[PDB]
């Protein structure tokens, strides 16, 4: 379940086996430096030596930070964790801020638990069912077949429960568990007699499973720490895994929580699997989190933390004084900033046409042509958020694709910040000032 | 196959038996000085005498105060207990600061007990409710059998645990828990398929008693006397899921914590092990925590806390007109000795970058090494620390072991640092 | 509705591999008087005898789901994977073979 | 109370003589004439409880042992009366309201004595016949020093007796009307004299805590957990009204207490508007209060203030000034604080101790005292020599030393602007 | 007995005709603040207007909580009197506007009477009996019970319903123990077991009781004053209920809510109804507010709405400070601290302050209360150091001076001892001085 | 609400829609007087925009050049 977001036409970062960038490549265009780094950045993640490390994300708005994140999350793939949060949701009001900091870092780190279980998979020959009226005593039996063997077995009570409560038929593939001995119907083998209710709803019949009834397979189990932390936090910590409301946890129960998972990793029992956390707009995080931001990457189950800032030289949060990122000094001597430059016309009209590609949207050459320079005037967002407008236009015009008659009404319709503006500093007067006057007459 | 931090190669102190401490012991390089006060530091917490000392790391920015911290943590051991700490954390929401703190402050006092667990441990052979009634059962172990009879909140819990006569079930007599550890393997062949799990006999006679130690703190034993925290009865889940957050832990409850502790060192099932507290980014703390603290460290049973601080004549948080040596109010500094740490040169510099390559298990060229070392000297020596990785990193893109000259000047050439992106903002 | 809404009960139900695999900790220091003198169900408490002895009743009867997080959370009873753990020679003996 | 050695514990008393002169040195304390004086004249003022409502303020430098005084004052004080230490910054909490917490503070150090006579029998323990119904028929014996007789029980008696399960041999006490069964060990002792006594146990409690008795349904949690909340105003009146009552009956005495705020200077001005109006009234007790600081803006207002607190406060309260210690003074309080510690000075060390002390702070040369005696037993030395003093002195800094040291290098620290020089080049 | 700040003050002291005499009631002078005070108390007693207000105005140390306190005891403790400060409206539970809310209902007392009839005794015997028929009821058809009491009067036959019976039986009733019915309500209580059977048992765990006094069944009419916050107070968390879910409330703290409007209407419906009847009536107390000053903007506001509303005490209000910016208010310097709107609102006291003769009297007076004799010289040394600093300093002097007169075995304070004790204990202008 | 539950509702709507029962309407959402949010709320619709499922907002002012609040 998605839709076309603002990078969702990004795959990866598109490197070499040298990692050296290509030039245009998974989505992401130019920006070579910053990718060769982010390139470096992920080898050290997948490496999965290096601990704690701390990479800022430098530059100008709309030069593609957020964009940068987005290909290191795919190339980091599935089974890597990949915590994206915003500097807006570390102030909270249930947790102190850096008990949501803690919480934050902990999703984090993930657990993969491998284990070994023994797989029962069959057709149903027939299933019998003995129970005694007004008896609790209950008796029956289960014939289980496979293409090359067929075996009988006697149910004890809770199989029995458990196969009835599932409705087993004997027209019914299905899969019997023995540990924790659920039963799942993966499908029909044939018909049902042709009673007079159900007449045809099991027509998409499946082939008899083949091989040794009873197999042994295999399932891992992927959990995060800070899932674990909430898990023995209390008794109820559970139920807050899904509601939320996990209150304060003790910092006992994460020392403990460590020492553990050192034993288990130690001993092979867990394999751990450290992941990337991305903070966007640091600046709105205060002096406090950055100070406690400063131990926490000294630890040695913390993940790499990259920031994206572009405030420049702002007055951190919390002090009087401006500082050259909007973050302490502190936090800066210990981080490696990656820097990224503003684009090239070349840069911006591909991924114009990548974009317009990624939505289905057919542009002709000057249209392409026009929407370029208009993003080179104002802004990359600004055209990129004018191709589906002037699709929708075309589609208006009844037309199979989109000229540059389109992209001109879009302009005209549609405002740049520079547009409203000056259309606001001509027109002062009807708008309210910060001295709260406006002239709501016109006479 | 291991993992790598900022501390990883922090070893401990390095300090000889008369307490001087060579120049290069334990991993540490140079500040003499703070060590040998370090040592005589953890001498006079070792002493287990004296309570709510309290001593002031005084530097400038990367120049060792948490590695001196983690040092110290080392070389005491993991028998006493060394909290470290950001002034931020003490900022909770739940409940106010100074419950906080005075938590953290009893955290950090350990205490280790002797205590007898009573294990009963058999097959089920009879269940006979003495009629919520006592319940009668019977248990066998591979020595022989033996009945019991077990209190109402026992029942229940078998109850609840879905006990059959013929499991095997484990009761812990101090808590009065019940787990059933699975069917017997005498029943293996009772059924083909079935959802149990079969386990042997318990070996030996049914009832064991054995001594174990086991480690305590006085927040611990707070929280044991403040909130009910386990139990297998609807009891005990409605008495822990009521009033879930943190409370204001009196004066008194902690007193009678003393009280009871005093009684066990009395009786001599309990040892007291004073440990330490560590503040970082002090700064961080209002003008109020230093208020507190000033009570707490005359407090008669207080850690061996040690503050770390890097900030000279800034102003108190919280306050606007009190300029103070560290944004410590002159209360708090009395009661302080200053422990100063001084910068590193280009020597000492090249010494630790070379340590931490070989603890990473990097291989580095001379004048490599000699290149990072003036480039450390000439921004900082962190900036080259975590260069150490990309370097790495890109000596095994090239399919080259060692770290030369070329991989330090495009890892310089890629990644930038804060002066430099500050420059690049002007 | 009833598979696109679960509610926090057979969540509960359904994970107990999770629950039973991750549930590690037990508490550092307990005191079990504390479990009846919280709800005023002491023999001494200031609540009615009878009163007191129909809350029991209730509670008696009543069922909860989160009975194994309890057991879990009271006594950490190490599991049959252990004694492949246990011993770093069994554990080569297993990868070997 | 077993706990550790702090920087008070040798203060056993106020030093007082029969006609409340002081002594040069005593019970702890020396010097400091005038204001031991004036604490003693406020202790016997508490002592007779005539008079209500009156709060002290200590006054003068930092350091000058104002909770040195207060602490002489509150054991002077002895125990069976209240004394409430608490600090200004442990009043704002997220829990109480800084009024509602006042008045408990208020409260908790005003106590009531109740007696309570009560009927039990105390024994040793002879053989125990239970029947079936014949409701139940039973008969216990029991020995003391001088009879062994025979009581037959009733239902109720041999319910506890069952639920107990007492065994013989052992020694067992029961109460006539509470009922309430206690357990001892075997027979190193025995009963002394008649079976049954009647022997009166006194009660001491405070407003406070029965305030919280009867708060709730089961509120006495509440005096441990500290979860009580904002109680009715209602709820007060009413144990207003029934102590006054009681202590009308004769069945109960009040013993008024006294309450120390060590640091005042937390407050705000709605505390100190609370605090004018909380001391008029009767069963207010005797506030004592501490300040460093002598002319600063109050908490909550944007003017200075006489003592930081407001003239309304000030015109209620008598101030008691303490002089700065004098070079003999120091020495001998160095003296007494050596020997508690446990450290063998030498006259010279003595000496080099007492003009370090005078140069810099008290507590500097206090807290450096058990660091030369660690360092001293890196030496395997007893007595405390000259160079171990010296070293103490090098390794570990005063306050005046780091702030030079900071002055002198002000680039390599953090300032108040955010600025640092990490670069050790250039 | 303690002696607090205004012990002595025993009444406002006036006359039939209003007139204030010079000396009494504890009072020395501020003629025209004891006669206003005087009228006010008058109007309090007509107990026909609500919702008006007065200030007693005046600098510190002049008599403010003194005049508070003299209304309070002149009023009786048959009228409201709720004391307060201006902090204590500043809740962590609740809106500011919710506690001077429920502060101000709680001055509205309310005496209501009721007659209750208790059948209490000695069961001496106890004949449950069933149905004439079986078919007359369910199952076990347990009809009435035969009960036996006996008091010091006599005894008395009870028979009594089903229902009674089952809390006989809730209750654990046997023959011998006393025990005590409600007709009103049918709640049985058990108090104990008779003094009689005391020596039954040598050896046993029962509250033995003596036998009820008077008649088995006395019927008495009981009066109680309960204020309109005790019935929104029982309305918002009432006691009933024993249930699990009912134990578990119980348990929890009892918080602060924003009772809201609704409940107060139904409860002013209720109280009519039954004054109506004339079985309640209503009694306006009075609200004291000290400090006024500190009170926020948006308290004094509320205070303007709270004095609109058809049920209110008269609130009289302290403030000892003039020209002071409002809390909460960044430019709207007041008279008083007092927002104008509020001011006019209110009656201004002004109370003036003393001279040397009036505190020479009020020193006698004061050394007289504390059971301490004072040398003429002494005092009027102690009267200089009143008028030349403050006189609270020297109204609380007296009591060292008096300690030091005993640690000396003297009955009298003597000019020395005043002198030492000037020693002892510093004021705020020499310790300031001192400080410079 | 947790990140967990709220991936797990996505993933059951996935499952269902996949099975072919169940349609998305993506719906908008007008937030009238965008003056009033402060700029942490500002920062979280800078990151909530770019989230992979979100409705089409429409922001009204009715101001001129004003300092944003935060
Ligand atoms: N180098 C690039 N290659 C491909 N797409 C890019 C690149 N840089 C930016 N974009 C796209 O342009 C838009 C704006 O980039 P964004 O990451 O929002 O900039 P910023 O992170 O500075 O806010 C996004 O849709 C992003 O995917
Ligand atoms: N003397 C030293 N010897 C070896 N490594 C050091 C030394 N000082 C600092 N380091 C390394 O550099 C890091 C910075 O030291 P740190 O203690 O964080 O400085 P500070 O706490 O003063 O800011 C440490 O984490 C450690 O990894
Ligand atoms: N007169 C005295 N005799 C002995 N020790 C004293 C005396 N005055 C102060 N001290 C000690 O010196 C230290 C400082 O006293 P303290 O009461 O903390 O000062 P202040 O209250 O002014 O901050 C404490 O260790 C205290 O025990
Ligand atoms: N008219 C009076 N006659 C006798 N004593 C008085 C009189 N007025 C005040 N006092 C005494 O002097 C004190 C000052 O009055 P008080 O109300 O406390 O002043 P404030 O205005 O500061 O509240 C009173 O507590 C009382 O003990
Ligand atoms: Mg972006
Ligand atoms: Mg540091
Ligand atoms: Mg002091
Ligand atoms: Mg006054």
């Amino acid at each position: 379940l998605s839709l076309i977001a603002a990078h969702s036409h990004i795959t990866g970062l598109g490197l070499d086996e040298n990692l050296q960038p290509r030039p245009t490549s998974e989505g992401m265009v130019g920006q070579l430096q910053a990718r060769r780094a982010a390139g470096v950045i992920l080898k050290m993640v997948q490496n999965g030596t290096i601990a704690g490390r701390a990479v800022l994300v430098a530059g100008p708005p709309s030069t593609g930070k957020t964009a940068l994140a987005m290909g290191v999350s795919q190339s980091l793939g599935k089974d890597v964790p990949f915590t994206a949060i915003a500097g807006s949701e570390i102030f909270s009001l249930e947790l102190s801020k850096t008990e949501a900091l803690t919480q934050a870092f902990r999703k984090s780190i993930g657990i993969k638990i491998k284990e070994e279980t023994e797989l029962i998979e069959g057709e149903v020959v027939e299933i019998q069912i003995d129970r005694s009226i007004t008896g609790g005593h209950k008796q029956g039996k289960l014939t289980i077949k496979t293409t090359d063997m067929e075996t009988i077995y006697e149910l004890g009570n809770k199989m029995i429960d458990g196969l009835t409560k599932e409705k087993v038929l004997a027209g019914d593939v299905i899969s019997i568990d023995k540990a924790s001995g659920k039963i799942t119907k993966l499908g029909r083998s044939f018909a049902r007699s042709r009673d007079y209710d159900a007449m045809g709803a099991d027509t998409r019949f499946v082939q008899c499973p083949e091989g040794e009834l009873q197999k042994r397979k295999t399932v891992v189990h992927t959990v995060s720490l800070h899932e674990i932390d909430v898990i023995n936090s209390r008794t109820q910590g559970f139920l807050a895994l899904f509601t939320g409301d996990t209150g304060e946890i003790r910092s006992e129960v994460r020392d403990q929580i460590n020492t553990k998972v050192a034993e288990w990793k130690e001993e092979g029992k867990a394999e751990i699997v450290p992941g990337v956390l991305f903070i966007d707009e640091v600046h709105m995080l205060d002096i406090e989190c950055f100070s406690f931001i400063n131990r926490a990457l000294e630890d040695e189950f913390a993940p790499i933390v990259m920031m994206a800032t572009n405030r420049g030289v702002s007055k951190t949060r919390g002090t009087n004084y401006k500082s050259p990122h909007g973050l302490p000094l502190d936090l800066l001597d210990r981080s490696i900033i990656i820097t990224t430059k503003s684009y090239n016309e070349q840069e911006i009209k591909t991924i114009l046409s990548i974009r317009a590609q990624e939505e289905e949207v057919e542009l002709s050459s000057d249209a392409l042509d026009l929407l370029t320079k208009t993003g080179v005037e104002t802004s990359l967002r600004y055209s990129s958020n004018l191709i589906s407008v002037a699709q929708q236009i075309a589609m208006k015009r009844k037309n199979n694709t989109v000229e540059v008659e389109d992209v001109k009404r879009a302009y005209l319709l549609f405002l740049d910040s520079a547009r409203s503006v000056k259309y606001v500093q001509e027109n002062e007067s009807q708008y309210i000032d910060d001295q709260g006057n406006v002239q709501i007459s016109i006479a | 196959v291991t993992r790598t931090a900022a501390h990883t190669h922090i070893k401990g102190l390095g300090l000889d038996e008369s307490g001087v401490a060579k120049r290069v012991e334990g991993g540490f390089v140079g500040q003499i000085e703070a060590r040998e006060a370090c040592g005589v530091i953890v001498d006079l917490i070792k002493a287990k005498k004296m309570s709510g000392r309290a001593i002031l790391l005084a530097g400038g920015p990367s120049t060792g105060k948490t590695a001196l911290a983690l040092a110290i943590s080392q070389e005491l051991g993991p028998k006493v207990p060394f909290c470290p700490l950001v002034g931020s954390e003490l900022y909770s929401v739940e409940v106010k600061k100074t419950e906080t703190l005075m938590e953290n402050f009893r955290r950090a006092i350990g205490l280790r007990i002797k205590e007898t667990k009573e294990v009963y441990e058999g097959e089920v052979t009879e269940l006979t409710p003495e009629d919520i009634s006592h319940v009668i059962v019977g248990l066998k172990s591979a020595k022989g059998t033996k009945t019991l009879r077990l209190d109402p909140t026992i029942y229940e819990s078998i109850q609840r645990e879905k006990v059959s006569i013929g499991d095997v079930i484990y009761i812990e007599a101090n808590t009065g828990a019940v787990k059933r550890v699975g069917r017997s393997d005498a029943y293996a062949t009772e059924f083909d398929l079935e959802t149990e799990e079969y386990v042997p006999l318990p070996k030996g006679e049914v009832h064991k008693k054995k001594e174990i130690v086991q480690d305590v703190t006085l927040h611990d034993l707070d929280v044991a006397n403040a909130r009910p925290q386990g139990g297998q009865d609807v009891i005990s889940m409605m008495g822990q899921l009521l009033k879930p957050k943190k409370t204001e832990i009196t004066e008194k409850l902690r007193q009678e914590v003393n009280k009871v502790v005093a009684k066990y060192i009395d009786q001599g099932v309990a040892e007291l092990i004073p440990g330490v507290l560590f503040i970082d980014e002090v700064n961080m703390l209002d003008i109020e925590i230093f208020t507190y603290l000033n009570k707490a460290l005359e407090s008669n049973i207080a850690p061996v806390v040690v503050l770390a601080s890097n900030r000279g004549m800034t102003t108190v948080r919280g306050t606007e007109d009190v300029i103070s040596p560290h944004g410590v109010p002159p209360d708090l500094i009395d009661r302080l000795l200053i422990v100063r740490t001084l910068p590193y040169d280009k020597d000492e510099i090249r010494t630790i970058i070379e340590r931490r390559a070989t603890v990473e298990r990097l291989q580095v060229e001379s004048s490599a090494l000699d290149l990072l070392a003036t480039m450390g000297t000439e921004t900082s020596l962190r900036y080259a620390l975590q260069l150490l990785a990309p370097c790495g990193i890109l000596a095994q893109t090239s399919n080259r072991k060692e770290i030369v000259v070329n991989d330090v000047n495009e890892a310089k050439l890629l990644f930038l640092d804060a002066k430099r992106s500050t420059k690049i903002l002007e | 509705d009833n598979e696109l809404i679960k509610p926090l009960q057979t969540r509960v139900l359904d994970n107990r591999k999770i629950i039973d695999t991750f549930a590690v900790l037990t508490p550092s220091a307990v005191s079990l008087d504390m479990r009846k003198l919280a709800l005023g169900l002491n023999d001494d408490s200031s609540v009615g005898e009878n009163t007191r002895l129909k809350v029991m009743q209730n509670c008696f009867e009543v069922s909860n789901p989160l009975h194994q997080l309890q057991t879990k959370l009271t006594i950490a009873f190490p599991d049959k994977s252990l004694l492949q753990y246990d011993c770093g020679k069994l554990q080569k003996l297993a990868i070997l073979l």
